[PDB]
């Protein structure tokens, strides 16, 4: 469904088509990760009040909420902590809850039982030490979630990278022919895993060197290819493999030092550099810092609250608009500011705090403190600084006080203010809008086929059957699925057709236009 | 013909006008090089 | 039925008809709609200025003790920032109604002693829970009636 | 008042009957300022779209 | 008011020639079709 909502709210030319094979073999991988980890009235005291409130909160929450030996365990244990999560990370956020719940009944005095942050309990005796059993549980529920992020999800985004490597080797000449684009750092960092011999990990075949040996070696300098893509010995791989099939001996648990530097530091690159998986490693300083005994627990609530649903809905519209939301702030600096120095040459006299006997404070001297008296208070007044003055009730100069109060209650209160509030109103409309546009495209269009449902309408309940007997855009899955299962030999001929032209990338074969329906109009209807 | 084609690809215009026939006619003509090229500037494509 | 006859009890509770009678008449079923139409979304947005309230709770308990009093002569018998009861409940039953954040309702932060970590933390207190949080709530029934 | 009859009202610092006056403020500045008010800004606003 | 005609500007381009009164639902019958229409034969830039 996600696939779905981005390629149709922005669409365009047959780079449509390309995405959705590019799709079909994304969810392949996905499979094969998957298979492999399966095995009057009453007094009410506060804390009353408090319990009632927060266990309203989390109900709403809620409703929408021996090397031998040694080897085997660790790996099906790796595996199911990986199978189960999801869960996990709901553990995770009921625990910031009542650690949370229980820091809130500190108590302050300048008396031990510098001040004295002695925690008091309630009338029960519990609740001081079940402070202390959950910082140390909530730590290991959240450390147990970045070895269960580190293989579950991680394989997928290499697998990604390494893919689009490939193509822009064989059907590109991004790195051999000209350059790369030289100022993007994943167009750059990438040059590093070229020479490495385990290139091609997570992908399916390990023969993309070979091929863009042959193919783009021809008018380039063989040796000079064969050294850049690493390969060395060009003779030596192709008299390798062609005597017979010999058996190394193993080396497990003695060489491990004998590894791909190169890899790995390219591989910890991509790592660092995927948000998801930095905002699980900013969970785990926050959670193991709160065991410096402070209230650093407090951070983990906020940036929780965004797992449920419908909080990235509505938290969405304010980020949607922040280039020019951030922006409008910035104007009003600059107004106000351009208020201070027209009050610093003519306005002096009126902004003191009528202190008796004498007026040691002033607050139109400084320009510091004119400019800061004005941000910190003429803004939040809710009236402009016409109710932070001196009287101008003084003849001297007093009409020109009149005009100046009120433009700037105008302008910097009811009108610059209303923009920011018109944005965020603003943005409810624009999102609800895309909502409806994927819902009514796919209702009028085959999505593969280029015919309107006025067209697949004039048999009785046509276009419902079109979209599901024919080409439904799960088939298609299957049917490239199916390829790959089975011997070359035994492919039919529209199959082997099919399968050729897979291999060069084009997609000439989809319908795009006619539908087994315009074809046989005539002959029978 | 393929690699003759190919470098004069860029240079080969074509357009369509309807005239003097009532009917649509094709029409071909060389395109300057330095046309192509400042054509091809961020104030001008801006201002298009 | 049993509000009527819960009524005989000679007190007010006939004054709970009207309320829920008035719904009859068709004009106000089509505008008091609006609001149930985004309540899952209303009532949820209630509860993120309740956590947000309490974030700033927290900090002002570490570093501003000594500005949350009531200005009492002679004496401060009163303090609102030693319990976290009173120091959260001061934030919520004050600091959303007083129309310009809890700047209002401290000490002067003329002293220099942390004079400019006041104004920072009073400033993003009005833009966030007042200007921009309060204006979500009325922008989902504006949307509504769209 | 802008903000509820919280601000004309002896203070509720006394401990009888505390809390019931925050839970009967706070109500009624969100319903009869914060949302009966929008709403009537909304009608107009909704009139000239 | 500002966002529906942005909106308007795109759409008008992408379903018509702006030279041609054709809109793109006969231009797709021959696959991939409206894309080299636009492109291939009057592209605006041509007569140029
Ligand atoms: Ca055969």
């Amino acid at each position: 469904r996600q696939f779905i909502f981005d390629v149709v709210n922005e669409g365009g030319e047959a780079e449509k088509m390309e995405l959705f094979v590019s799709f079909c073999e994304d969810t392949i991988f996905e499979m094969q990760i998957a298979a492999q980890i399966s095995e009057r009235l009453r007094r009410l005291t506060a804390r009353e009040a408090a319990t009632a409130l927060a266990a309203l909160l989390w109900a709403v929450v809620a409703r929408a909420g021996f090397w031998g030996e040694l080897e085997v365990q660790r790996v099906k244990f790796l595996n199911y902590l990986s199978r189960n999560f999801y869960t996990l990370r709901f553990l995770a956020l009921f625990l910031a809850f009542a650690i949370n719940f229980i820091l809130l009944f500190y108590k302050v005095s300048d008396s031990p039982p510098n001040m004295v942050y002695y925690f008091l309990e309630e009338s029960t005796g519990y609740m001081e030490p079940a402070l202390w059993c959950l910082s140390l549980l909530h730590t290991l529920v959240a450390f147990l979630c970045i070895i269960g992020y580190n293989c579950l999800k991680v394989p997928l985004v290499i697998f990604k990278r390494e893919k689009e490597l490939a193509r822009k080797l064989e059907f590109d000449g991004l790195y051999i022919t000209e350059q790369p684009g030289d100022d993007d750092v994943k167009g750059q960092w990438d040059r590093l895993v070229l020479n490495t011999p385990s290139f091609p990990s997570n992908y399916w075949d390990k023969f993309v060197k070979r091929k863009v040996l042959d193919k783009h070696g021809d008018i380039f300098g063989r040796e000079r290819i064969a050294e850049l893509l690493g390969m060395d010995l060009a003779s030596l791989e192709i008299t390798a493999h062609n005597e017979r099939k010999p058996d190394p001996p193993p080396g497990l648990l003695t060489w491990l030092m004998s590894i791909d530097v190169k890899y790995q530091i390219w591989k910890f690159g991509v790592i660092f550099t995927d948000n998801s998986f930095l905002y699980l490693g900013w969970y785990m300083v926050m959670s193991l810092l709160g065991h410096y005994n402070n209230f650093f627990f407090a951070a983990h609530l906020l940036d929780i609250a965004m797992g449920v649903k419908t909080l990235r809905t509505i938290l969405s519209s304010v980020t949607h608009n922040g280039k020019q939301l951030v922006m409008t702030v910035g104007l009003l600096a600059v107004v106000v500011y351009l208020y201070t120095v027209v009050a610093f040459n003519f306005f002096r006299k009126f902004y003191n705090k009528s202190e008796d006997e004498d007026e040691p404070d002033m607050k139109c001297d400084d320009m510091m403190t004119c400019y800061l008296f004005h941000m910190y208070v003429g803004v939040r007044a809710g009236g402009g600084i016409g109710d932070e003055i001196e009287d101008p009730a003084g003849d001297e100069y007093e009409l020109y006080r009149v005009v100046f109060d009120i433009t700037f209650f105008f302008f910097v209160i009811v009108i610059l203010l209303a923009i920011i509030q018109g944005l965020i109103i603003d943005a409810f409309g624009e999102l609800r809008d895309q909502q409806e546009q994927v819902k009514e495209d796919m209702e009028t269009k085959c999505f593969i086929c280029g015919i309107g449902s006025d067209y697949f309408d004039t048999t009785p309940h046509g276009f419902e059957t079109h979209t599901l007997e024919e080409h439904n855009l799960a088939n298609y899955m299957f049917f490239l699925m199916y390829l790959i299962n089975k011997d070359e030999t035994e492919h039919t001929g529209q199959e082997s057709y099919v399968w050729k032209m897979y291999q060069e990338r084009c997609w000439d074969f989809f319908p795009a236009g006619d539908c087994f329906r315009k074809q046989y109009e005539d002959q029978l209807s | 013909a393929e690699s003759i084609l190919e470098y004069f690809r860029p240079y080969l215009g074509r357009i369509e006008i309807m005239g003097a026939s009532r009917r649509i006619e094709r029409i071909y003509f060389e395109i300057s090089e330095t046309n192509r090229a400042q054509w091809e500037m961020p104030q001008v494509k801006e201002s298009k």
